[PDB]
């Protein structure tokens, strides 16, 4: 039930430059064939 | 989601406020995690509106970390975000840097009339310097003089006064020159003598020249050669400018005079004729935070301007650099005609015949009453700098004056050509009474004019206390013929019948019973009066800030009104003895005085302290600025850590290590952790090592004193710092000279790592451990054999010779199978693979333990633990020479890598402050620990959001109990329960600080809740009535003094004991920064803001822990943001700078060290007597770069006092 | 537990153990038979005292193998303990 895949956004500004990177990571996927997440803190109490 | 991300910043930074002062990106995002489920159903609901909340782990500043949570209607997550990294788009620079933090440099009111620091007095080695070449000399001196001028004239007419312009009469006369020092029997052998001086220091440059100078002033002596080039490229001329400790002390002298001036005269045009290479430059400018609004470099010669232009990169935002020739009027060669502050002539008035004319032009581009500081030759002695100076090709030129080469002017000559030229004579002068400073003594005179008057109606209040009595005599006698009233008392004043609208008053009632102290008496109504009736005014004060806070509290109204009715001068005289006069009639004729375009200023508040007028300027306090800023970019400072508290710091990210500031700021918690011993320390070891599951210790050898005496040691530190503070649980005492220098260290750390080994694991009957050091390797097997553990070794590089990247199958063929427990030492990575392997051949369930386990960077005990170690080292200390793996601190921070621990190497600590001077990564003020767990801090006042963020902030610093008071202490009974899961209980005390009866019930309360004894008061209690004093009323006044004024006088008596069990580590009042400079509406504030800072003020002075900050606009948190007055404030920043939350809490923070470093100081015997000796108590603070370009809308920018504090203007 | 239990839940952040989990562990035992959660020990070894002991699931419980009396007594006395806490069919297959 698990997919683990590296990823790599590369960017290039003009066509006169090289291909770079933008950003990199990964992504879990929790699949399936076809509350997952914590309950956000109680609203914290006093903000101005 | 790019909302959600700035969610972060938003709990980062309030509106209004800048805590985000550079451009931050999300950069490293350590883990988003989002529902897709709900995330579309949300998106095709409708709505497409959902809440969120969000946590700023991390704020220091260098890089944002938050972590976010987005949730539906019904509070599903649909997803959140963890420690998402923001980092700065470029990285941020010192412009970026916060400069609310500011001092009252306090300096004097004019600077000295002489110049004597003992520092720099003719030293004795001076005084054997120049009196040796005299011994020399001296035997035929006199018979000596007019010859040695004749060889002086070397550049005009020496080589026509015994026609040595021919090579014959050279090669006589230049030895002859020479001979008129060596001809008593020295001769030539003084070349040696010569010699014997240049070996050591204070005679080295100036001799060294003679020499260099007198080998070769043969073709210079014909007027052929150059005089000074001689010497390629100027090889000791500058050395004997800058270093000679008779030249030197001159220049010290000049740099003290001119610190004084700019102190005092802030934003001064200031232009140095004679700069040249710039060494006057470099020393006088080198004063740190001088009030320069443009320095003009100035030289004859444009040359230098590029040396300069290199030299003084860091002043250039505020220098220019234009050439002057004194010889030719300045007027004609661009320069602004009588548009500089102040004139620096630097040795070089001499290098003109036309003298009186040169100091004509300087008074020319000098303003009326512009400061000329001149370093000039005077008071000529045969006997001492006869050689070098006789040479030059313009020194002589000045003959024409009358007297040898531009002649040596005595001070006496000096006032009279001085005076003729249009100044005020000689003011100050260097101290000359011996020798040595002759050539080079300093004088200050200013650009006289009209100026001072040393007209409209003058009133006189008080006189009722025999000393105010006698103060109001001596004005009666001293004061000018004018028209005069008397009246013994403000309430007098207030029943006069007739008064001057115009009047200039002079007000004694502070020297007697003070206004604040009988506002009741009408003296408020009668105050109005006075404002209504007055166009100048000056108060006298009796050392109002040090003994009478009521005084202090008169002082900062009418800082106050100084703002709201400018035309209304107001002066203050705050003087620590009144038996010790005369001047109170200057400055009220000062008062009279506005010469708003010329050099001096109004002097708006003056201190009589130790004899001497004094005043006060905020200056950006770079220590602390340093430290708030650290907490956001890479601050370095120069720290001795040998003697400072300095630790090789990993990096956040662990990228590397760097020296920071390790001062713990006086936390007094040392009886729980009882005796915690200081170690200097000489060697440590870089990695912290696990103890027995105690934690992670960093092994640290060094000196600890003992009755004077530099005990070796070896502990187990927490901090891996130069010094450290460890308790003696944790310490091996014996100065066991086998434990050698750096070796001891490095034994020790490795059989810390062994019996942390054999003890995690003992339960086993063998062990493998993976890549050990040798010696830890021996020392491993030691201890199994020991402990009865059978321990094997097994090495990458007997030790199991394996091999990084071997097969699982080799490793079962070679590992035993007997083994239990691995213990992977490797610092190197490669092997982690290795490791895994191990696992799959191992035991199943086989204890793993990696190098991190045993050895990290980060920290955040039996006598039997260190014997049992020492006992180990002492197997195997001969393996290995002392210095096996030895490199400084400064080394290993330069080379070092984190991810490369290099175990078994020993950091070499500088000892010597010359050594340990080092730049030094500065420390976060709260960046460490700050308060005690077993005392209560009792912020009054602070249950709103200011207080409630100060308190969990502390809560965060060590404040296990905190107690909020106010009247109205609305706080949520969960936000205590909040605080209390940062580790510390909150209460709510319901104090009105207002009733002596309420605060004792409050503090009897404490009790009844059986909390620790008040350690520590957050005195903010605020009431505000923006007002005008002339529409304010009284009810006004008390309803915002007694708050304030009467809270801090109420809780100073009930901790105004020094001698009880638990006195307040800190007393901290929450002053506004108009209580520095003023506001109009706000004199009520500004007044009970001062009461604060003098009650502040007196108790350090009592010997009790106390300090004030100035607080600017607290836009985070405060009345500002519950009153939504962010807008109002902004409107006026340039006014009142925005001091955050957090930045609010560094500043208290501050504030607290300064309390306890001034109770410790006053352990170490400071007296605090004066109010220049308690700048450090107050920290002014909210005050921006003021840009000249507002002056107009910034009220005070013509006050003095925040002179240095402004931006260039071209 | 990610389903008294201190209440946790799978991808919670590092801040949000720091404040519930206590302080005063040593030690860390991952008995979570599903995989999801080692993410979450993983913070918990940033947020946990430095050095903490670790032990996973596989370290207790495992599908390959490849004693005091005193231990299986004190076993069934434990188990004594907390016997009626379930039927005696809960899982069985
Ligand atoms: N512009 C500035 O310079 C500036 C800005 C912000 C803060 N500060 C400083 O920081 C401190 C806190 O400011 P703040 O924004 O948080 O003001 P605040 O919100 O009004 O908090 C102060 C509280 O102390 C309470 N209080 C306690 N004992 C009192 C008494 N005996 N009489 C009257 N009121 C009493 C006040 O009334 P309640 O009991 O009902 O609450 C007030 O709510 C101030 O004292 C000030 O020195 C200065």
């Amino acid at each position: 039930g698990s997919m683990t895949i590296s990823f790599k956004i590369d960017s290039c500004l003009s066509k006169e430059g090289n291909l770079s990177l933008s950003a990199k990571g990964q992504l879990a996927l929790t699949i399936e064939d076809v509350h997952h997440l914590p309950p956000p803190e109680e609203e914290h109490p006093h903000m101005n | 989601l790019d909302v959600a991300f700035q969610t972060v910043i938003g709990a980062y930074s309030s509106p209004g406020d800048r805590r985000l002062r550079c451009l931050y990106v999300p950069t490293h995002v350590d883990r988003i995690t989002l529902v897709p489920s709900l995330c579309l159903a949300t998106a095709e609901s409708g709505c497409e509106k959902v809440a969120f909340n969000t946590i700023n782990t991390y704020d220091k500043g260098d890089y944002l970390s938050g972590d976010i949570v987005v949730f539906d209607a019904e509070q599903t997550t649909l997803f959140q975000v963890e420690n998402i990294t923001f980092k700065p788009f470029s990285p941020p620079d010192a412009s970026t840097d916060h400069a609310m933090f500011a001092r009252w440099s306090w300096g004097p009111l004019t600077p000295d009339s002489l110049l004597d620091n003992p520092e720099y007095w003719a030293t004795a080695q001076d005084k054997e310097a120049i009196p040796i070449i005299e011994r020399i000399v001296y035997f035929y001196i006199r018979s000596f003089l007019s010859q040695l001028t004749l060889e002086e004239r070397q550049q005009a007419a020496f080589h026509l006064q015994k026609q040595i312009e021919w090579l014959e009469q050279v090669l006589a006369s230049a030895k002859e020159g020479r001979h008129l020092w060596y001809d008593p029997g020295w001769e030539n052998d003084t070349e040696a003598q010569i010699e014997h001086l240049c070996t050591a220091n204070s005679y080295h440059p100036h001799v060294r020249l003679v020499q260099r100078v007198g080998q070769h002033l043969l073709p210079t002596v014909r007027s052929n050669g150059n005089p000074f080039d001689l010497l390629d490229h100027d090889g000791l001329l500058t050395e004997f400018y800058t270093n000679t400790l008779s030249f030197g002390p001159a220049l010290h002298y000049a740099r003290e005079l001119v610190a004084q001036i700019a102190h005092r005269y802030q934003s001064m045009d200031i232009l140095e004729i004679g700069a040249g290479t710039g060494g006057a430059t470099k020393y006088v400018l080198a004063t740190p935070q001088l009030g320069f609004n443009s320095y003009t470099y100035t030289d004859i010669s444009t040359g230098f301007f590029e040396q300069a232009r290199e030299q003084f990169a860091p002043f250039e935002d505020r220098m220019v650099f234009e050439p002057l020739d004194i010889r030719r009027s300045p007027a004609e060669q661009g320069f602004e005609p009588h548009a500089y502050d102040l004139i620096i002539a630097s040795n070089v008035l001499h290098a003109t015949p036309d003298l009186e004319k040169t100091m004509a032009h300087a008074r020319s581009l000098l303003k009326p009453g512009g400061q000329m500081v001149i370093l000039e030759i005077t008071h000529k002695e045969h006997t001492r700098l006869g050689f070098i100076f006789g040479l030059f090709a313009d020194w002589w030129a000045g003959v024409d004056d009358g007297r040898c080469t531009e002649p040596f002017v005595s001070f006496d000559r000096w006032d009279a050509i001085l005076k003729r030229v249009g100044f005020s004579g000689v003011d100050s002068r260097t101290t000359d009474r011996d020798a040595n400073l002759f050539p080079t003594s300093v004088f200050s005179t200013h650009a006289i004019d009209a100026t001072v008057e040393y007209y409209p109606p003058l009133v006189v209040v008080g006189g009722q206390t025999p000393q105010s009595q006698r103060l109001l005599n001596d004005i009666k006698a001293i004061m000018p013929p004018r028209p005069l009233q008397t009246y013994k008392r403000l309430v007098d004043l207030l029943d006069a019948e007739e008064l001057p609208m115009k009047s200039t008053f002079v007000m004694l009632t502070e020297l007697d019973e003070e206004l604040f102290a009988g506002l009741t008496e009408e003296t408020f109504e009668a105050t109005k009066l006075l404002l209504t009736y007055a166009s100048n005014t000056v108060w006298l004060t009796e050392n109002a800030w040090v003994q009478h806070p009521h005084q202090a509290s008169t002082i900062g109204m009418l800082r106050s009104i100084r703002r709201e009715h400018p035309d209304l001068g107001v002066h203050v005289l705050d003087v620590d003895a009144v038996e010790t006069v005369e001047q109170v009639l200057r400055l009220e004729e000062h008062t009279d005085e506005l010469a708003s375009s010329t050099t001096w200023t109004q002097e708006p508040e003056v201190s009589w302290c130790k004899g001497r007028p004094w005043i006060p300027r905020l200056k950006r306090d770079l220590a602390r600025n340093n430290r708030m800023n650290s907490s956001r970019r890479p601050i370095y400072e120069m720290i001795d850590s040998s003697r400072a508290p300095v630790a090789l710091q990993t990096a956040r990210d662990s990228s590397s290590y760097f020296l920071e500031s390790a001062e713990t700021w006086f936390v007094p918690e040392s009886v729980q952790q009882m005796e915690t011993k200081t170690i200097y320390v000489h060697f440590s070891c870089p990695h912290a090592l696990r103890v027995q599951a105690l934690g992670f210790f960093y092994l640290v050898q060094g000196h600890v004193q003992e009755g004077n005496r530099e005990v070796p040691v070896v502990a187990l530190a927490e901090r891996n710092a130069s010094i450290v503070h460890v308790r003696p649980d944790y310490i091996y005492t014996e100065a066991d000279n086998n434990l050698s220098e750096g070796g001891g260290s490095l034994m020790v750390t490795v059989l810390a790592a062994a019996v942390l080994a054999e003890t995690v694991i003992s339960v086993t009957d063998s062990i493998l451990v993976l890549n050990p050091p040798s010696i830890c390797g021996q020392m491993l097997l030691h201890a199994g054999e020991e402990i009865g553990l059978q321990v094997h070794l097994a090495t990458t590089s007997s030790w199991l010779t394996l091999h990084a990247r071997d097969t699982d199958w080799h490793l079962r063929r070679v590992l035993p199978r007997g083994v239990q427990a691995l213990v992977d030492l490797s610092a190197d990575q490669s092997c982690e693979g290795l490791t895994q392997r191990m696992m799959k051949v191992l035991m199943p369930g086989c204890a793993h333990y990696r190098a991190a386990d045993l050895f990290t960077d980060t920290v955040s005990l039996p006598a039997a633990y260190w014997e049992h170690v020492v006992s180990l080292a002492r197997q195997g200390l001969p393996s290995v020479s002392e210095g096996w793996e030895v490199m400084p601190c400064t080394q290993f921070a330069a080379h070092a890598d984190k991810t490369r621990p290099d175990l078994s190497t020993v950091i070499s600590w500088p000892r010597e402050s010359d050594e340990a001077t080092l730049p030094t990564r500065v420390r976060s003020i709260d960046a460490e620990t700050l308060f005690a767990a077993d005392k209560t801090y009792l912020l009054v006042g602070l249950t709103g959001d200011l207080g409630r963020s100060l308190g969990r902030w502390m809560v965060q610093h060590g404040a296990c109990h905190i107690v909020l008071t106010s009247r109205n202490p609305q706080v949520n009974p969960k936000w205590l329960a909040h605080v209390e899961e940062l580790g510390g209980r909150v209460t709510v005390l319901s104090m009105d600080v207002t009733s002596q009866n309420s605060v004792e019930a409050g503090l009897a309360k404490l009790k009844d809740l059986h909390l620790p004894p008040v350690g520590g008061i957050a005195f903010g209690p605020l009431v505000l009535q923006d007002v005008m004093l002339n529409n304010m009323e009284l009810p006004m006044m008390e309803m915002v003094l007694n708050p304030k004024v009467e809270g801090v006088r109420i809780l100073h008596e009930k901790f105004s004991d020094p001698t009880s069990s638990n006195p307040l580590d800190f007393f901290v009042m929450f002053s506004s920064i108009v209580a520095v400079m003023g506001n109009p509406g706000q004199a009520n504030y500004s007044a009970a803001n001062c009461y604060l800072q003098a009650l502040a003020q007196q108790r350090v002075a009592s010997g009790l822990a106390a300090s004030t900050i100035d607080i600017g606009a607290v836009y985070g948190v405060g009345f500002v943001t519950r009153a939504e007055l962010e807008e109002d404030f902004n409107a006026i920043r340039f006014m009142f700078d925005s001091v955050e939350e957090h930045e609010l809490h560094t500043l208290f923070a501050e504030a607290v060290v300064a309390g306890r470093r001034a109770v410790h100081q006053q352990e170490q015997q400071r007296k605090f007597a004066t109010v220049l000796d308690m700048a450090d108590l107050e920290l002014t603070t909210g005050i921006p770069p003021l840009d000249p370009a507002l002056k107009d809308r910034i009220t005070f920018f013509d006050d003095p006092r925040i002179g240095n504090l402004k931006i260039p203007e071209y």
